[PDB]
């Protein structure tokens, strides 16, 4: 409900970092 | 058990990247001199394109919400210049993401 919504939202916030360029960004990996 | 996790989605994502750069390094040339390059973007997997058409691939399968999106596409064009297409004022080339994003609550 806490730790299993936090890691389904770090997911989230991995494909966002990934869709704006992964390493290339130039922003740190998520989580 | 309801969340596909941090660890298996960046999992999946190792695998998909694993065949794409596969696909990239041992897939045959294509021998028909201009055309857009294979690539791996980090998101991903483009095959060498056609010019002056957009090039098109599945929603990579590794997304959480992959499921969710089985008829979707993500896209690129490739300009008849056997480039990739880039816009007013960027250094990330042109892509359609939009068949492949999530969506909020209904069913």
């Amino acid at each position: 409900d806490l730790s299993k919504q936090l890691d389904e939202q770090c997911a989230k916030l991995f494909i966002e970092w990934l869709a704006a360029g992964g390493p290339s960004s130039g922003a740190p990996p998520p989580c | 058990g309801a969340t596909v996790s941090l660890w298996e989605t960046v999992q999946k994502w190792r695998e998909y990247r694993r065949q794409c750069q596969r696909s990239l390094t041992e897939d045959p040339p294509p021998a028909t001199d201009l055309f857009c390059n294979r690539t791996f973007d980090e998101y991903a997997c483009w095959p060498d394109g056609e010019p002056g058409s957009f090039v098109n691939v599945s929603c990579p399968w590794y997304l959480p919400w992959a499921s969710s999106v089985p008829q979707g596409h993500v896209y690129r064009f490739c300009t008849a210049e056997g480039l990739w297409l880039q816009k007013d004022n960027s250094s990330l080339p042109w892509r359609d993401l939009s068949e492949c994003e999530e969506s909020k609550r209904g069913e």
